[PDB]
């Protein structure tokens, strides 16, 4: 949903903090490999993957919408 | 998208390129009606996964290999 005039709902991928969270799960891992739980590395490992069609889906809904 | 290291292009010093965070590689020519990237990189299995954080050239328009550096332990010349 879009807040501004005429009341427009636009697109979106449902990848937007998870860029942060995966370049966070990344460092931490190669870094050192800290006590992270194993659920984590699920998260990394699940999101990992599809960081770049998540991101090339982004692409996709902002030249869309632009 | 957010580009990350956008270094020069040997014998093409308008055709501008530069790797990008989404993993992607984006080449840009302000002398192309477009100053938006004219050439990008589709983000599948071929270019990179994690961020590209140094795209590079590599020997002169003969060989112009363009090494992109990415985060994910792999590059793409």
């Amino acid at each position: 949903v879009r807040g501004r005039t005429g009341n427009v709902l636009k697109l979106k991928v449902n990848f937007l903090p998870e860029i942060i969270t995966l370049s966070k799960e990344v460092r931490n891992l190669k870094w050192l490999g800290f006590r992270v739980p194993l659920a984590i590395v699920n998260k990394a490992h699940q999101a990992n993957q599809l960081y770049p069609f998540a991101i090339s889906l982004i692409e996709s809904v902002r030249t869309y919408e632009r | 998208s957010a580009v990350m290291s956008a270094t020069f292009a040997k014998f093409h010093p308008n055709l501008v390129v530069g790797g990008t965070y989404s993993g992607q590689i984006v080449l840009w020519d302000n002398r192309s009606n477009k100053r938006t990237p004219v050439q990008r990189t589709p983000l599948s299995a071929a270019a990179h996964t994690h961020p590209v954080y140094c795209v590079n050239v590599v020997g002169t328009q003969n060989a112009h290999n363009l090494i992109s550096i990415s985060t994910d332990g792999k590059i793409c010349s």
